[PDB]
């Protein structure tokens, strides 16, 4: 098979920088029969480069494609705002064609902390038997935060879902959901609920946390 | 040129669909023709190719056996037959046509949507985040449990929008989606504002109005 590892998994820039991403082969393309496509949220993939260096028709010469082997970039020579966008490669070389796992160029900004709520579950819920806390980190940047539930101060692990916005059109801050899925004897058997947060605007991690009742 | 796809939508594992694929603007006959498909938050991953000069057919390892991958030239269509279907196999299936060294995918159609799922349809649960004691207070509404997508909802009917975060769905270990919608507020607001989340589940005939109190 041949595998295709794309370089890195974000890159974050601002608008007229020069983006440089990375396609790697697990063996030689053939021909260099590598193409290297655009994709917007809801939309359809678009072709910009094909045979390793063509440029499809109507693509921007700011996009250009280059390499040979078992290496391959694509370069954005100066990123436009329509160009932020997930980007993926794509052999089409042997009888099994492959893609990349893609790369999101996402638009850099200043490091902004989240703002963190934590809500209890309802007491609506509770009589049906399940509780759900869900911890909210508001507008944040970059996108990678540490989200941890401590209950009774025991961290949870593989009961809780994360869920993020896409990046804010007018601020280009995330916010994420972070929801806690407990049984209604578990949440009535503890007291304490606490959503942990480390990200990259924090010095040291927050804590948001009530006690049931 | 245009690739338009038909035919996605709700089967049950097990179960089987055809897709087709219309095409214009370029001669049908004279081009090999691909199935890519998108899982939820995944990437592209080539399903299906047929060629047009005595056709050929190649499939991923993962359908080899259940898919089939067919042309009728006198319709300018592309099929995917596709059976045994598989939890695994929701995603959007696009056409696209393959040129190869004069384009790869150069066309792609909108794709149309597959979803695998034992899960019959069910209208959420609508539950308040509850805002509670700098000047700024969170507050929304956690709309779980329903299927299948979507579901929409406003705030105050239209009408408070600054500061409201409405996340995308997640499928939880029950096969059922949930989401939340949050909004920031004044703390101040809190007794004085009546705030109210109004959420909509076409596909169950769902209609909630529900008042998130402090």
């Amino acid at each position: 098979d041949i595998v295709l590892t794309q370089s890195p998994a974000t890159l974050s820039l601002s608008p007229g920088e020069r983006a440089t991403l990375s396609c790697r082969a697990s063996q030689s393309v053939s021909s260099n029969y590598l193409a290297w496509y655009q994709q917007k949220p809801g939309q359809a993939p678009r072709l910009l480069i094909y045979d390793s260096s063509s440029r499809a028709t109507g693509v921007p010469a700011r996009f250009s494609g280059s390499g040979s082997g078992t290496d391959f970039t694509l370069t954005i020579s100066s990123l436009e705002p329509e160009d932020f966008a997930v980007y993926y490669c794509h052999q089409y070389s042997d009888i099994s064609p492959t893609f990349g796992q893609g790369t999101k160029v996402e638009i850099k900004r200043t490091v902004a902390a989240p703002s963190v709520f934590i809500f209890p579950p309802s007491d609506e819920q509770l009589k049906s038997g399940t509780a759900s806390v869900v911890c909210l980190l508001n507008n944040f940047y970059p996108r990678e935060a540490k989200v941890q539930w401590k209950v009774d101060n025991a961290l949870q692990s593989g009961n809780s879902q994360e869920s993020v916005t896409e990046q804010d059109s007018k601020d280009s801050t995330y916010s994420l959901s972070s929801t806690l899925t407990l049984s209604k004897a578990d949440y009535e058997k503890h007291k304490v609920y606490a959503c942990e947060v480390t990200h990259q605007g924090l010095s040291s991690p927050v804590t948001k946390s009530f006690n049931r009742g | 040129v245009q690739l338009v796809e038909s035919g996605g939508g709700l089967v049950q594992p097990g179960g089987s669909l055809r897709l087709s694929c219309a095409a214009s603007g370029f001669t049908f006959r004279n081009s090999a023709m691909h199935w890519v498909r998108q899982a939820p938050g995944k990437g592209l991953e080539w399903v299906s190719s047929i060629w047009y000069s005595g056709s050929n057919t190649y499939y991923a390892d993962s359908v080899k056996g259940r898919f089939t991958i067919s042309r009728d030239n006198s319709k300018n269509t592309l099929y995917l037959q596709m059976n045994s279907l598989r939890a695994e196999d929701t995603a959007v299936y696009y056409c696209a046509r393959f040129a190869g060294g004069w384009g790869a995918y150069d066309v792609w159609g909108q794709g149309t949507l597959v979803t695998v799922s034992s899960a019959s349809t069910k209208g959420p649960s609508v539950f308040p985040l509850a805002p509670s004691s700098g000047g700024t207070a969170a507050l929304g509404c956690l709309v779980k449990d329903y299927f299948p997508e979507p579901v929409t909802v406003s705030w105050n009917s239209g009408a408070l929008t600054s500061g409201v975060h409405t996340f995308p769905a997640v499928l939880q270990s029950s096969g059922l989606y949930s989401l939340s919608s949050v909004v920031t507020v004044p703390s101040s607001s809190l007794g004085t504002q009546t705030y109210i989340c109004n959420v909509n589940h076409k596909p169950s005939n769902t209609k909630v109005d529900k008042k998130v109190e402090p």
